[PDB]
């Protein structure tokens, strides 16, 4: 609504589980190489 | 990862002994961030202090725990410098040989004050004392600007 | 204009007694109180653990034509007030030598522009005549030398002094200076016997 | 005396009075903090607080680190800190004026920077330029909720009022006009007693409108001008000179 | 313009007018002033707006400043007490 204000994350957002996102997926055996990390943020940040 | 997502790990064993007091911590936050009004500037940096007091004082829990008494095993303390229950480099400040009561990383950090200088919590309180006995005057800094630190030297 | 600004004048009362100052310089900072105008403020402190901070407050310009300091306003050889130094100088050769002092806001910030070293500060500047009307008020200073009801009190003495005199002989005074019933009420009847047995 | 007890809390922090002021107009500005579309000709109100000089005064944070200045809301009647307050909670005497005197030449006793010149009609702070010492006591008819009250003990409560925030002078109520002229001896106890008894009323507790105070204007504390009657004139010519030849005698032996 | 002129030196005289009757009751209202109409808008009697001195040259000019003084105070003197 245009009269209400942004509510706040400290108290609306942060205390409410997040959800499911797209996450198409995968096969075990026919994607074994890149099943544990394809969908992280930064998908091998650390692993030298 | 201070939330918990689908990316997070789940915990190691020893955090269900030590999940309560920490929770403490967590709720008493959730009195410091609440917008109480006040009117003056003073009083409105007390606040601020305070927030600053509790995040020393849970990695100051988090601290005696896995290096003074060695309570809590690596895996669990890796998993809490990761889930941010803990800040590594105020530990890792804490470590240090000069730098073991220390308050806060604004205190120590020499860019951003006018000259050089820290703060003047790091000084130990009895050579700020004989310069106020030898001037005559009295010792007149009561609590620091930043953390509202009052005396976070390491013999004090 | 400021690509060759002249250095300040603080007063050496201003400046303190420690031989080391750090003073920030502020190219822009606040303008001026007589001129009206930008200038360069300046804002050290004493000692370094001193709780106040001294500021100037008045132009370069403003404060050579009276010949002034920044942070004092006072007198930068006599150390005095303007009003005052006025009154010294026009007591002696005789000139009512006063400052004159410019309102609406267009004209203070005209005057603040020329060089003349308004009134008194043409003496003071220089060290000979500031020196030789010293010389001179030293002639002028040569050729010069439980309730009381009060009655004739003097015409131009005020409260305080007859309740110092009084705190000496040893409450309360009220004094009309135009009737002259000067009705001072002490808190102690035996107080009151006692500044009777003094007198 | 002051010395020995800590100085009390005036009003707490919460019972503040709060911003937002008053609903005067339609719609609230936000960066001036004030009312628009509106009218406004009054604006004034009496003070819910004013200090007590005997029970508040006392020792605080700043007066062992040795400060200059007093505070302005310990002289209003809000002063919220108590024995932390940075400014001192007392009122000025021989020792502390003694010690502002570099300063007030060119600043208030409260630490406010004195203008070139005063203002339309002789406002809050003073000017640089002279040395006043007697204020303008004026809005008595709204500071007493028009309680006529035989002049004389209208000037019997101007004394006692103004008897406890410093050395007086000499004090002046005018029959004519509803205003009285009060010249202290040094020029901080102005400053202050200025500040202190702004927006006040007169009224006492036995005074049948006690319990009514709150409504009106308040009485206005500014500066006096200067003074046309001769025989002031005269008193003030001959002050100046014996000013003038005690500086006379420092400058002498300054060479 | 015209107009104007002619309306704003009436109202004038009633202001002056009203005055007169107050002196005579014995109230003394000073006359109000025009108001400015920006910030720096100039009042003409506070100051001498731009002066200028003469640039003095080699002759003395003291007793002629005081001859001058004398007369243009107690011009204003009569002016007070007699009214031109
Ligand atoms: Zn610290
Ligand atoms: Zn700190
Ligand atoms: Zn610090
Ligand atoms: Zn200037
Ligand atoms: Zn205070």
């Amino acid at each position: 609504d245009d009269d209400e204000p942004p509510l706040s994350y400290e108290q609306h957002i942060e205390n409410i589980e997040p959800l499911d996102p797209i996450n198409l997926p995968l096969d075990s055996q026919d994607d074994e190489y890149v099943k544990d990390w394809l969908y992280d943020s930064r998908p091998l940040e650390e692993d030298s | 990862p201070r939330i918990k997502t689908r990316r997070s790990k789940p915990a190691p064993d020893g955090f269900e002994k030590i999940k309560p007091t920490l929770t403490d911590f967590e709720i008493q936050l959730r009195d410091a961030q609440k917008d109480k009004s006040s009117k003056l500037a003073a009083k409105s940096n007390e606040q601020l202090w305070e927030i600053m007091q509790l995040h020393h004082q849970r990695s100051r829990y988090i601290y005696t725990l896995y290096y003074k008494r060695k309570a809590i095993s690596k895996d669990l303390y890796d998993w809490l410098i990761k889930e941010k229950y803990a800040d590594k480099l105020l530990i890792a400040k804490w470590r240090k040989t000069g730098y073991e009561k220390l308050c806060c990383l604004r205190c120590i950090q020499k860019n951003e004050t006018n000259n050089g200088s820290t703060c003047i919590c790091r000084v130990p309180r009895a050579q700020l004392e004989e310069e106020a006995r030898k001037k005559g005057t009295q010792v007149s800094f009561h609590q620091c600007v930043h953390c509202g630190c009052r005396g976070c030297a390491s013999t004090d | 204009d400021e690509i060759n600004e002249p250095p300040p004048n603080i007063c050496e009362q201003c400046l303190g007694d420690e031989a080391n100052i750090r003073m920030t310089k502020i190219p822009q900072g606040s303008e001026c109180k007589i001129c009206t105008l930008p200038f360069t403020l300046y804002h050290f402190k004493t000692s370094k653990r001193s709780n106040n901070i001294i500021k100037t407050l008045i132009c370069v310009r403003c404060a050579t034509q009276r010949n002034i300091c920044q942070c004092c306003m006072l007198d930068s050889r006599w150390h005095i007030p303007i009003q005052l130094r006025d009154h010294l100088i026009s007591l002696v050769n005789e000139e009512n030598v006063m400052t004159e002092e410019a309102k609406n806001d267009m004209m203070k910030r005209f005057l603040s522009l020329k060089n003349v070293k308004l009134g008194g500060a043409q003496i003071t500047s220089d060290p000979s005549e500031a020196d030789n009307i010293v010389d001179k008020l030293k002639n002028i200073l040569l050729r010069a030398t439980k309730s009381f009801f009060l009655y004739n009190i003097d015409a131009s003495i005020p409260e305080w002094k007859i309740t110092d005199t009084v705190s000496q002989l040893l409450l309360s005074l009220i004094v009309n200076h135009k009737a002259k019933c000067g009705g001072l009420r002490f808190q102690s009847s035996e107080l009151g016997e006692r500044f009777v047995s003094k007198i | 005396s002051w010395r020995d007890k800590s100085a009390k809390v005036q009003v707490k922090e919460s019972e503040l009075p709060s911003s937002i002021p008053a609903q005067t107009g339609l719609t609230f500005n936000i960066w001036y903090n004030k009312w628009s579309q509106g009218f406004a000709g009054n604006t004034r109100f009496v003070s819910p607080f004013a200090l007590q000089p005997q029970l508040h005064s006392g020792k605080t944070r700043g007066d062992n680190d040795g400060q200059l200045f007093f505070c302005l809301f310990f002289a209003k009647g809000m002063c919220c800190l108590g024995p932390k307050c940075e400014y001192l909670h007392h009122i000025p005497d021989e020792e502390d004026i003694g010690k502002l005197a570099l300063r007030t030449e060119v600043l208030d006793c409260f630490g406010r920077e004195k203008f070139a010149d005063y203002r339309e009609d002789m406002g809050g702070i003073g000017s640089f330029r002279k040395k006043n010492k007697t204020l303008y006591v004026g809005g008595i008819d709204g500071a007493l909720n028009s309680k006529h009250l035989k002049p004389a003990q209208i000037e019997s409560r101007i004394r006692f009022v103004f008897s406890r925030l410093g050395d007086i002078d000499r004090i002046r109520y005018v029959e004519s006009k509803n205003c009285g002229f009060v010249k202290f001896k040094y020029q901080a106890n102005a400053e202050f007693a200025k500040e202190a008894m702004s927006n006040q009323t007169l009224l006492l507790p036995s005074d049948k409108e006690w319990d009514d105070r709150r409504e009106g204007t308040g009485l206005l504390v500014k500066w006096a001008n200067e003074d046309p009657d001769p025989a002031a004139q005269k008193r003030l010519q001959e002050e100046l000179k014996l000013e003038s030849l005690n500086m006379m005698v420092h400058l002498i032996n300054n060479n | 313009k015209i107009r104007e002129r002619m309306l704003e030196e009436s109202k004038r005289i009633a202001e002056l007018q009203k005055r007169r009757e107050l002196k005579q009751a014995g109230i003394n209202v000073a006359i109000k002033k025009p108001k400015k109409k920006y910030g720096t808008d100039i009042d003409y009697n506070e100051d001498i707006v731009y002066e200028q001195a003469p640039m003095p040259g080699i002759y003395d000019t003291s007793t002629e400043d005081r001859q001058i003084k004398k007369k243009f105070e107690q011009f204003e003197r009569k002016v007070n007490r007699k009214g031109l």
